[PDB]
């Protein structure tokens, strides 16, 4: 039933602030916390995401982490500050510098205790706690570093809990430091081991979507989260609003990962909308939602298989429409989808649209050419670790040349799982 | 084909038609098989925690 | 755009409708075990039938009739016609045939009475032994049941053909094969044209141990027999010169001597067995080729030996025929972006 | 009089259950506050009706019934319905977490926990028990409470009450209303544990159901709500001749008596007719011969599959409404002409008939309307392994890669349990084969 969210860094607390903003006006609570919706299916299952408290208010179960107060400050004074309960966040001040090292291992650890902390006191208050969502960067420093820090903790303290990440994949197009894929590699080894099911979030793709189709000649972080919020909307709606399929994040780890480590997804949304008026018909909705410009991970779909689908559509349409769609779609590329996995792909609607959308689709794809995004990050760590380059400031804070060496192999591991099953 | 054993009553009646003649595990092994399996995951929960320990 | 899947590598006329149909441009093939498939061409053997016709969002057909084996594997097709009001044991047009089980339900005993019979009155008694390579042609049934135990399968035993009607010059035997096609609907669809299968000897109506002027197999004679493709091209004499021999020699037509009791004959076995293999209410559609062997007599009468399921054609007509199977068994279900066939229907 | 307890295990039990006992109500003129004005004997009796109701004091007619699900979304919902105050609390039994579409989380993880809190609750409702006569246990094959924790309390009840009679309703799944990916391995893990603990089962396939819907009512993308309602119409077709006045199929044991002569082969072919919408304007009314000839259309059976390839151990026909012996006859002899009916050596061509003469009820303001005839033809065919067939193959599919067998492991179950139980299937699937070929 009850989920405890956790963002952490920069990217997370930006991303995650962004998440909280557009379903808090989904289920109809303004910025005090006090419901003012008009329909039921609003309320039905609000507590998955939100805390009752005194007078009839609404507290978001978020936790938010960082090690330098900047990005904490600023949602504070951000539209939505002051929804969320203020003994929620956990700040250091010396920042982490991009590097995991100090994240994991360094200035991180100092801080992990008080966060596990409010983790506790938010989990004692459930009454039967499904599991977490964290948003975090994995080039950053407190966010890829302290948040699979974090993770791991979570892991040792609820063990038969899900452990669920939306995680924003670092590109040279959209770049802050050239320890960026370093970082990258050393949480995807964490995540890998420790998470249930993770969101693949590619800033490479966000960048050319804001670019090649919304047509957005100078994309900011904004312009990227705007997408990142409406993906997060879209997979989490069969987990927030009742449904046919009363859907939960076990459930969803069941039903998406035939094999424990193959958990990383792709997510696509469609339309693509920047921050129109004709409204958008099924039969596009559906081909759209499918089109590789559509999705947030950089890969080509029909560069590897499917192993599993799931398929969310947003608005008042004609649920026949959807079922013939989805069936021709399949139906008509049944190459792309393995055939040792029978009806690998499934659909709910939702009545209750996002905003500013009569419709919309969103897609959740577990695919082989996932790997495509691994080898990337891959290329660019070796590029630079054959030649040991920028790794002082990872030693420095105590780590070893071995450590690198072990998460390369097994995101390499990874990707060679991935080419596994594209030709099974 | 014939009409055999016909009982009738206010509710109903019911009859039969012939067209041709012809040419457990105990309480004690449950639950030990169910304490098996709680065994064999508190296993894997000690393995888990150990390597989280490492 | 429909998809399709090829589940019987080994068979001539699928083989070149599969080719007939990636050609249209609108038909995909894919892989055997994809179940989201339009169309099965199934193997022969232990065809699924029970996974047709459950994929959503899919009208699925197949290119055979389940429970058509009762007409196509010969001690079954026997039992058919002698069980069967449509047909009857008092049918006028199929041998007297008999189902007998090796040494190691049975006819024999009813055999005896009828081939003692046939050699106390003095008639033509040889008699035919098969099944479903291994076959004996006898005057006396010591012969016969003693070859059947030899081998280990059911066989039917039959009365003999004696007075075959036989081609001039060269004196010689044949079978007449029909191809007939029934679609989803059940419409009957015979083929315009057939073939004679003959012999290249001369009818030796002497020893019976000899198979080169008694089976028309076209196997049995490009190997073992003398003059293969003398008087026709691959031992194949096609209707329009056997009509002509037939109005030459005979003064008639094929279709008034001939194909009439054939017409006849198709439907009636087809129409009875309708009701136990028709998919008119099914969840998946069948159609299914045929091939009916057919044995004509002395007197102009026509007789049918095997009805084959899984048939080939002859290499001059598998273009036509093959295009007609597309034409009236596949886009009719599945339509793209002066017929061959002659309809039966009465 | 020998009293039936029914149990409805996971959500497709469970809201089936809400179907069959507001259909029971109608019939029986039992309001939703439990009264029935007709039941002159107040606070007891052995009447027919008593089999599926006891009675209070207070003149409430009380369901012998049990309703279980792992967690509490949707038997709340039978705890705030109209129907509430039929049911006394500790009859719905809800649990906190479900189990995921998980077999092994339901029968291994979850049920162990909550399996003798139930079994204590059964035999709070066998202790108002004269002479149980067994059990009527509905629930999915897919889901992961209705295939785990169902063969779990299966298992129990063999031993508990081991010489009473345990009939199945069971959803066998498809894909149009599918929940989960994982259907196909809970399906053959819970007919594996039950096939000794079930005397016989009724299969019920979803895409029938969804197909008949489709066809015959001119919905479009039928509800679970549909679904239920015609398939609580079938449900009681068959209990009808355990909660009426008759001589055929009185008690559970003459189901097996006679619709399941070799034990394992237990699962009946159900066909019903005539299903006619409510938005029919202009409908006309089905005769005997009508009806019973459309018991053999495959379009109303409830499994897709095809007896005519197969081969007959058993058959009977419930009729309810203007139905009199005669027609009956005339309508079978002219069948028996026109169709491939035929039966294994061993058993005689032949067909037990019951009749009802109240027509079948129907929820007002459902999608179902009433006909003055209707018949339910139950019938052992081997046809009916069809089904097995396509399952197993999709089971086949999955486990050839091992594919989510972690997540079944990583519950207690050992990977052997997999194998063993397609083991047993493919044993299964061949008993049929020998019976019918
Ligand atoms: N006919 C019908 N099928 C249903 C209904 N509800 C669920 N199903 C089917 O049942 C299967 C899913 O099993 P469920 O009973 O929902 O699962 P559960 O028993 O609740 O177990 P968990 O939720 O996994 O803990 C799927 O094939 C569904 O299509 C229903 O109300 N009617
Ligand atoms: N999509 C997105 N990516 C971001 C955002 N902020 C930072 N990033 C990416 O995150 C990485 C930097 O990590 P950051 O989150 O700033 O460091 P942290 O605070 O220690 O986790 C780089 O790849 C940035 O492009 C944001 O708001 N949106
Ligand atoms: C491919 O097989 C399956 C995949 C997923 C799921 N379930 C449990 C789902 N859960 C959640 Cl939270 N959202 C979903 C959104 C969808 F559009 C489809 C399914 C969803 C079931 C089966
Ligand atoms: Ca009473
Ligand atoms: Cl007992
Ligand atoms: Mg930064
Ligand atoms: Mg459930």
């Amino acid at each position: 039933r009850e989920i405890v969210h956790i963002q952490a860094g920069q990217c997370g607390n930006q991303i995650g602030a962004k998440f909280w903003e557009v379903i808090s006006d989904e289920h109809g609570i303004d910025p005090t916390g006090s419901y003012h919706g008009d329909s039921d299916l609003q309320l039905e299952r609000i507590n998955v995401y939100y805390n009752e408290a005194t007078g009839n208010k609404y507290v978001p179960r978020a936790i938010l982490v960082d090690l330098e107060p900047g990005t904490m400050d600023s949602v504070r004074s951000g539209p939505f500050g002051q929804i969320f309960r203020p003994d929620n966040f956990v700040f250091g001040q010396s920042g982490a510098g991009n590097n995991w090292a100090k994240g994991h291992y360094t200035e991180g650890a100092e801080l992990v205790d008080s966060v596990l902390d409010v983790v506790r006191k938010e989990s004692e208050s459930c009454d039967c706690l499904q599991g977490f969502q964290l948003t975090h960067s994995l080039g950053g420093g407190t966010g890829s570093g302290m948040g699979t820090l974090l993770i791991s903790k979570i892991r040792e303290e609820y063990p038969d809990r899900i452990m669920n990440t939306f995680s924003v994949m670092p590109s040279p197009k959209v770049s802050d430091t050239v320890v960026e894929p370093y970082n990258a590699t050393l949480s995807v080894h964490q995540l890998v081991e420790n998470t249930d099911e993770t969101y693949c979030i590619d800033n490479e793709a966000l960048y050319d979507i804001c670019f090649r189709t919304l047509k957005l000649t100078t994309p900011t972080y904004g312009d990227l989260n705007h997408l990142v919020s409406a993906t997060m909307s879209g997979v989490t709606t069969c987990l927030r609003f009742p449904g046919q399929l009363n859907a939960d994040l076990r459930k969803l780890a069941v039903n998406m990962v035939p094999f424990p480590r193959l958990h990383f997804f792709m997510p696509g949304f469609a339309p693509l909308t920047s921050r129109q008026y004709r409204a958008l018909t099924v039969p596009e909705l559906t081909q759209q939602m499918f089109d590789s410009k559509n999705m947030m991970a950089a890969c080509d779909p029909r560069h590897g298989r499917y192993l599993t689908v799931a398929a969310i559509f947003r608005g008042r349409m004609s649920m026949k429409e959807v079922d013939e769609q989805m069936l021709n779609v399949q139906n008509k590329n049944s190459s792309y989808f393995v055939e040792w996995i029978p009806n690998n792909v499934k659909t709910a609607v939702c009545d209750i649209p996002p905003r500013g959308l009569k419709m919309s689709a969103t897609f959740i794809g577990n695919s082989t050419a996932i790997q495509e995004l691994f080898k990337r990050i891959s290329e660019q760590f070796t590029a630079m670790f054959r030649r040991k380059a920028f790794l002082h400031w990872y030693t420095g804070e105590g780590m070893d040349e071995m450590e690198f060496t072990e998460a390369e192999s097994n995101m390499n591991d990874l990707v060679s799982e991935y080419q596994q099953y594209q030709d099974a | 084909m014939e009409v055999i054993e016909l009982n009738k009553c206010t509710s109903g009646q019911s009859f039969e038609v012939i067209l041709k003649p012809p040419s457990d595990p105990s309480l004690e092994e449950i639950q030990k098989k169910l304490e098996a399996a709680e065994e064999r995951r508190k296993y894997q929960e000690a393995e888990l925690l150990k390597h989280l320990a490492e | 755009m429909y998809t399709f899947v090829v589940r019987d590598e080994n068979s001539s006329v699928y083989a070149e409708v599969s080719r007939l149909l990636l050609a249209t441009g609108q038909w995909k093939r894919l892989r055997k075990d994809n179940p989201r498939f339009n169309l099965m061409l199934g193997e022969r053997n232990r065809l699924p039938f029970g996974r047709l016709g459950h994929e959503p969002g899919l009208v699925q057909l197949v290119n055979y009739y389940r429970g058509a084996d009762k007409l196509c594997r010969k001690a079954s097709l026997v039992k058919l016609i002698k069980t069967s009001p449509e047909l009857s044991e008092s049918c006028t047009w199929f041998p007297e045939s008999y189902v007998i089980y090796p040494t190691n339900t049975d006819e024999r005993e009813v055999f005896l009475a009828a081939y003692n019979r046939r050699r106390e009155g003095r008639e033509g008694n040889v008699w035919i032994a098969k099944s479903s390579e291994g076959i004996l042609i006898s005057s006396e049934a010591s012969e016969l049941l003693d070859f059947i135990d030899e081998q280990g399968q059911v066989h039917v035993i039959q009365k003999y053909l004696e007075k075959p009607l036989l081609l001039e010059p060269g004196h010689r035997k044949f079978d007449i094969r029909s191809w007939v096609l029934v679609d989803h609907l059940y419409n009957i669809y015979l083929y315009r044209e057939g073939v004679l299968r003959t012999s290249s000897e001369p009818y030796n109506s002497a020893n019976f141990q000899d198979k080169t002027c008694h089976l028309t197999n076209h196997c049995i004679q490009k190997e073992y027999s003398k003059n293969y493709g003398r008087y026709e091209e691959g031992n194949e004499m096609f209707f329009e010169e056997f009509n002509q021999y037939l109005m030459d020699a005979l003064n008639t037509t094929l279709e008034n001597s001939i194909l009439l009791q054939i017409k006849h004959i198709i439907r009636s076995c087809l129409m009875c067995i309708e009701p136990a293999i028709s998919t008119k209410h099914l969840h998946y559609q069948s159609f299914q080729l045929f091939g009916f062997d057919f044995m004509v007599d002395e007197e102009l009468k026509v007789w049918l030996i095997e009805v084959n399921g899984a048939p080939a054609c002859a290499q001059k007509l598998y273009a036509e025929l093959c295009q007609g199977i597309v034409d009236v068994a596949i886009s009719s279900v599945f339509p793209l972006a002066t017929s061959i066939f002659i309809k039966l229907h009465h | 009089m020998r009293e039936c307890i029914s149990i409805h295990v996971g959500q497709a039990g469970v809201q089936i259950g809400n179907a069959c006992w507001e259909l029971y109500c109608l019939e029986h003129g039992i309001q939703p506050d439990g009264q029935m004005p007709s039941d002159k004997t107040i606070g007891g009796g052995d009447d027919s009706f008593n089999t599926f109701f006891s009675e209070t004091g207070a003149g409430k007619h009380v369901p012998r019934a049990v309703f279980v699900d792992l967690e509490p979304t949707v038997i709340d919902e039978v705890r705030t319905g109209t129907y509430r105050q039929l049911f006394h609390p500790e009859q719905l039994i809800t649990g906190k977490e479900d189990a995921a579409n998980n077999y092994a989380r339901g029968h291994y993880t979850i049920g162990k926990e909550i399996i003798d809190l139930v079994l204590d609750r059964i035999r709070k409702l066998a202790d108002q028990c004269t002479g149980l006569q067994g059990f009527l246990v509905f629930h999915s094959f897919g889901g992961g409470t209705g295939s785990g924790f169902t063969s779990l309390l299966m298992e129990r009840l063999s031993v508990d009450y081991g010489k009473k009679s345990k009939l199945e309703f069971s959803i066998y799944p498809a894909p149009q209303v599918s929940t989960a990916v994982v259907e196909p391995y809970n399906s053959i893990l819970t007919t594996h544990t039950t096939l000794e603990h079930s005397d016989c089962a009724f299969m019920v396939d979803n895409e029938a159901i969804y197909d008949i819907c489709r066809r015959n009512l001119d919905i479009e993308r039928p509800t679970y709500t549909n679904l239920n309602r015609l398939i609580s119409q079938i449900v009681s077709s068959i209990t009808a001749s355990l909660r009426f006045d008759g001589a055929l199929n009185v008690d559970l044991t003459e189901f097996q008596t006679n619709l399941v002569p070799y034990p394992r082969i237990h699962f009946p072919l159900a066909t019903y007719a005539p299903v006619i919408s409510a938005e029919k304007a202009y409908h006309e009314q089905l005769s005997v011969a009508e009806i019973t000839n459309a018991c053999f259309e495959p379009a109303n059976q409830m499994v897709k599959c095809d007896p005519r390839h197969g081969k007959y151990m058993a058959c009977c026909l419930l009729y309810r409404g203007d139905v009199v012996p005669k027609d009956v006859n005339a309508a079978i002899a002219t069948i028996k002409t026109k169709r491939s009916i035929q039966f294994v050596d061993w058993c005689p061509t032949g067909f037990k008939v019951g009749i009802n003469y109240q027509p079948p009820t129907v929820v007002p303001g459902g999608d179902l309307a009433k006909v003055q005839r209707a018949v339910c033809m139950l019938s052992n065919t081997t046809a009916i392994a069809e089904a097995w067939a396509r399952l197993d193959h999709k089971f086949d599919l999955m486990y050839a890669k091992r594919a989510f067998v972690h997540w079944y492991v990583g519950e207690g179950m050992e990977e052997g349990e997999f194998s063993e139980a397609r083991e047993d299937m493919a044993a299964l699937e061949k008993d049929y084969e020998e019976v019918g070929v």
